């Protein structure tokens, strides 16, 4: 909701409380999943040319007993843009391989999970400075790309570490060296293709015994189609990962490709059904795992949009991974959910 | 020589008894696969549960406990302390004060712990608590009286870190003073402290369970909570200081009277309501068909009305010796039948959503401990003089 | 009959209270909206305290109790056992002790508390405690005297299982033998066991109180921790036994005397200081004005000098009955006001930073008792003779 | 005046000392950097210890305590409760119990408790515990017994919440009832209640330590779980009702007489065996040597046979008063040594993998009481006249 707009200054505050209940056999993530969203996305007109923006948006569980909080930022950042010549931003933010793999994570609840947040440069994530042109200095309309800076986020401050601190440290399944990422994409009418790079430093803590996927550097490469036209929404990407892609607690991939592929259409009564395909494969895992499914599941699930404001839906989680050690080992979920959520937002 | 506690507890453990319950419940069904970084959100399934109970009647071989134990229970096995066991079934249960009674099936000779007057606590007084804490057997741990609440529930010292209620709360003249129980339902498990119903509740519960078939408390038939929930809040409720109506139960005397969900309770027979909890504690101080007329807030709203038993405390499959939920009707005006189930056992045999028995199979059942005392006497024949309201059948 | 703690808890009771605190602080401004998968890293929130307190000065209406309860207080109100209601104010507090005074506002008909002697305490000996554990009320507990440090903090089995640290412990005789304490600050709750001031430090800390405004603890106003610290590492500490200094505090005796961060002291008047702890716990046995030479490392330095009164034990809207953050100044050279705020109310009054008072409204204010002590008997006309130095103006 | 437990604990305290462990262990190489959202799945490691440990023995300075306290210690300091401190040495553990035995070096003016008959416990009794709980030194509690298992673990609610198992257990009268453990193995820390060994059996194992150099208990050598263990389903087992075989130990009776993974023992001398637990603790009740005849299930297969002193049990340096894991073979057949490491420092003196010493440096040593007891009379001149099977060697 658009709030304030006044002598060139806008902000818009924003947010949603999505009711939601998870039904599993798994009882970890079983039960009440209730949550709120809230942020702002403010801009300031320095010049006609010159635009100053902030963006900040944070997350409240809801499903917890009042002696405790469990919540986070989700992005944080400053930036400034320049009409036909591009942007820059800096903060917590999404990764540039996002650019191309967001186009498959539109699913009700479920989606998106071949990576994760804080994992490199594939998602959200600390300390990116971010440059993006979109239409190549306004010459070729819909073309964008994007070259990204990922700071490291090393071992935490104050608990004893001799080497890799930063003063915003983290466990090492969250930690990341210095990166460099850029991603190109074009739009057509209704048709778009994409693609994108990424390449991080790994730090020492990562690198242990205590974790599978030892290497110098986390590298992704990805590719992404798209057609969103006539109330029908199809999307795939596929991503080759190498020491970049989470194995549950265990570590990283040595490599992993990643396929994620999505159908959706919606009709004038405000019916949106989604049928979705997604599957992580490992490969040359160490300890003996060789190669393993990281994820495998079939997402069928529809929305009821009542308006923009408010909504309903039910999203199925068919899980075609089965239950053996290695999945045991990593803790990942081999069950299947069903999700119901009901959905107000301004 | 010593002191010591082991010369009246000897006296005391013959009356002590373990409880193992084997029962089913409904559980959903398990969507997988599992994913432990994805936090969502029919089918029986057996569980066990085990407690402890005190014998109350030797010859009628009657065992208290608490109702969080036996609760759903398809099989309930006694063992007494000398390690003799035996088979019991269900004669009542009462979830408000987590209290059960339960009957040894062919008792042969038992001992009966004796009950002392709960009145005559004081806080400084000594207290021994027994039970059965993670399974491994029968602990006795002791202590003091804490705080005699003035419900009067009695708190103690003598509880077990991280452990499930135990039972039996005694004196140091080894009388009962107490049941421990557990306020942390559908769990078990305690705050820190311990809170035990007094022995005086035990035994006034407990007699109405054995000459009724339940307890006599009745339910003004709302539900509903405080006016800091979501709902009074997301409704916005005008003047907030009292009990918030969320809903007015369907066939109550609520319902029936005249109330609306959304009105907030100010009053109860002139006296304030400040909160549901000062109300739910207030409606459990009357038995049935008696009257209290309270104050609603809709703009200036208030009525006057009867309440009739409450749907908590309910019968199932004890009340025929055979097996297959009734309840009681006002007075002694029969037995009532409420919701029938899915698999239909009792439906099946003419048995509809309203349906009461004055008929004790040919003769007079007031109620469900003379109806049961029927279906316990004469197992041959059995014809259920039931009238559901007009239809008058006589199903076997 | 049977043995109780009843017949004294019945000559204890009158004396111990409950209280209730209503109160402010300074929290930081939410951030919307709120994300729980995102790990981050002012305004006035009102808050409730609750805790208990026991009767020391029947006529002055003196109630000692825990200054985790009553920090922060706007309103402090007490509850004696027989459910008379009184308003209470501050008198003294000290959070290193976690020992609080306060006075009921008009008392009537009290009952005082014996304090027995803290020194004849033995380990085996029986205790009881009483407290309030979870708000419900006023519990006791009993158990005895499980360790006897030898500062003297007294260690018991009288504790409680997840709850907040009560009040009183007193011994088989209903004597007051310590006030029970939480050992896990700006929380509450205990660590397993319980942990109470003795009844002796507690006659001692509080009788400062009354006859000073404070108590006289002098500080040597560093502020430090040990040699394991991410700070003593990321700086290199050569020689690491010893106690680490992070800062000198400002306008402090060891800033004015000399020392700088880095050093790490290694003795106090010849003696070794092998932890801040060892420190931190020595400069505590040292009243005011005291002079105490330490032995400080940075290739060999070491000084002399003389402390004054500490900062944490202070006073803010109780000196001047009426409302508005001074303390005592050195010996009884008047009464020095500290950091003012923002809302300015005093500082209004022509109170700057380092204003001293002799002047007690015309008479001589050597210190916050006596101050206070004019402040609430002539509440008509007030010129506070105050002179920050060398100004000496008389403000009203 | 008033009862107390002060008088006794004063004739108890001087047995009860404090424990100082110092030793290392193998903790794996951690990989960085560290990721705390992100799951995952050799250099020794030094770690302190310290529990408590009663006087046994004033004239050999024989202390009691708890094998999770001394396991893998290279350093263990005893500090008396007058404040005297003393060097041990380890003389005996056993891991099944939890309890082991050192001895002081060099006592001088000891006291010994005085060991009560745990056989005559009963549960109202009166009990004591002493310990050092969080470090902070020597804390007691009380309470009684609770349960007395009938192995007889005794079980008592004199313990602590969250702290770490104590040692001591005593009576009213001051005798030694039983030694605290801690049943949350390789943690230390309590389940809610406190778990003792009863003083019978500490006084029986512990002597076996001084007169064998450990305890007699033989093992059957196989290792497995339940019948509900991912290998019983991932094998699919017959039948499932007694102990699954996961693995049979390396040059062991079972192994040595026939026996193979996948069995599920039924019974062990005609008797049933329902579970490992049952087995595990059954085979507890037969020392060295002993025949024990159990019946297997892979068809239906049973045999006869007898096991040998058990592993889990052992010494290591402490043997040659010097410093370097052997263990005794069979009756009075000498020591035989195992597993040898990789340092080798005991390796590179001649002896290998099944190295027996018969020869006490020129004398007889059918168990490593007497050996020990040699190498700690002569430490002048050593040949050890071992054999191990053919090789007769005499190494210094």
């Amino acid at each position: 909701a658009e709030v304030y707009n006044k002598d060139g200054n806008k902000l818009d505050l924003y947010g949603k409380v999505d009711g939601l209940h998870y039904f599993s056999d798994n009882k970890d993530v079983d039960g009440d999943q209730t949550y709120m969203r809230l942020g702002f996305k403010g801009e300031t007109q320095v010049t006609d040319q010159l635009t100053g923006y902030g963006q900040w948006e944070y997350q409240i569980q809801g499903n917890s007993a009042e002696n405790e909080n469990n919540s986070w930022t989700r992005v944080a950042f400053a930036g400034l843009k320049f009409q036909d010549v591009g942007s820059f931003d800096y903060g917590r933010n999404y990764g540039v391989v996002y650019d191309v793999t967001s186009w498959t994570d539109v699913l009700p609840e479920f989606g998106g999970d071949t990576y994760g947040s804080d994992n490199f440069m594939q998602q959200r994530g600390n300390g990116f400075a971010t440059y993006r042109n979109t239409d190549f200095f306004g010459l070729v309309d819909g073309l964008n790309f994007a070259v990204q800076y990922q700071g490291k986020n090393g071992n935490p401050s104050g608990e004893g570490f001799t080497s890799g601190v930063t003063n915003n440290g983290r466990d090492a399944l969250r930690q990341n060296g210095d990166g460099v990422g850029g991603s190109i994409t074009y739009d057509y009418e209704g048709f778009g293709i994409g693609g994108a790079i990424s390449s991080s430093k790994r730090t020492d803590a990562q690198n242990t015994a205590a974790y599978i996927g030892n290497g110098d550097r986390a590298e992704t490469y990805t590719g992404g189609l798209k057609y969103d036209a006539n109330n029908i929404y199809l999307a795939a990407q596929y991503t080759q990962t190498y020491n970049a892609t989470r194995v549950g607690s265990l570590g990283w991939a040595n490599k992993a490709q990643n396929f994620e592929a999505v159908a959706q259409y919606q009709f004038d009564f405000g019916l949106r059904p989604s049928l979705a395909y997604l599957q992580s494969k490992g490969k040359n895992l160490g300890r003996g795992y060789d190669d393993e499914d990281i994820l495998k599941y079939v997402d069928v699930g529809a929305t009821y949009y009542f308006n923009k404001n408010m909504s309903t839906y039910v999203d199925y989680k068919i899980n075609l991974l089965d239950d053996n050690q290695f999945t045991r080992d990593a803790g990942i979920n081999t069950d299947n959910i069903v999700a119901l959520g009901l959905v107000y937002q301004f | 020589q010593m002191p010591s506690l082991a010369p009246m507890l000897e006296k005391v453990m013959p009356s002590v008894v373990s409880i193992n319950v084997e029962g089913s419940t409904t559980v959903n069904t398990p969507r997988m696969p599992r994913n432990f970084q994805q936090f969502f959100g029919g089918q029986q399934q057996k569980f066990m549960a085990l407690g402890s109970g005190v014998i109350i009647d030797a010859d009628k071989g009657y065992v208290v406990t608490n109702n969080h134990v036996v609760d759903n229970a398809t099989v309930i096995k006694v063992q007494l302390s000398d390690g003799r066991k035996f088979d019991a079934k269900m004669v009542g249960k009462d979830p408000r004060s987590d209290i059960a009674l339960i009957q040894i099936q062919n008792p042969k000779n038992l001992t009966a712990i004796k009950m002392a007057d709960s009145d005559a606590l004081r806080v400084g007084d000594y207290t021994v608590a027994i039970g059965n804490p993670f399974g491994l057997g029968e602990t006795v741990t002791s202590g003091i009286v804490s705080a005699l609440g003035r419900e009067n529930f009695i708190q103690t010292d003598a509880a077990i870190n991280r452990g499930n209620s135990g039972g039996a709360l005694v004196n140091l003249n080894g009388e009962l003073i107490g049941i421990n129980t557990a306020i942390l339902a559908p769990d078990g498990g305690n705050i820190g402290i311990g809170f035990a119903i007094p022995s005086n509740m035990v035994k006034n519960l407990t007699s109405q369970m054995v000459e009724y078939g339940q307890v006599k408390r009745g339910e003004l038939g709302i539900m509903g909570t405080e006016l800091n929930s979501e709902l009074a809040k997301a409704m916005k409720v005008d003047a907030q200081r009292g009990a918030f109506v969320s809903q007015v139960l369907p066939n109550s005397s609520a319902a029936k009277a005249g109330i609306k969900a959304g009105d907030v309770i100010t009053s109860l027979n002139g006296k304030p309501i400040s909160s549901f909890a000062a109300l739910r504690a207030q409606v459990g101080t009357m038995p049935v068909g008696s009257k209290l007329t309270l104050g609603l807030l809709r703009d200036g709203k208030q009525v006057n009305v009867n309440l009739e038993l409450q749907q908590s405390s309910q019968n199932q499959v004890d009340s025929s010796s055979i097996f297959n939920e009734m309840s009681n009707k006002g007075k002694d005006q029969g037995v009532v039948v409420n919701n029938v189930k899915t698999g239909t056992p009792a439906a099946q045999i003419g048995l509809k959503k309203g349906d009461v028995i004055i008929g004790a199979n040919q003769q007079a059942v007031k109620n469900i401990a003379e109806l049961r005392k029927v279906l316990d006497s004469k197992p041959s024949v059995l014809a259920l003089n039931i009238q559901r309201g007009d239809s008058t059948i006589y199903l076997l």
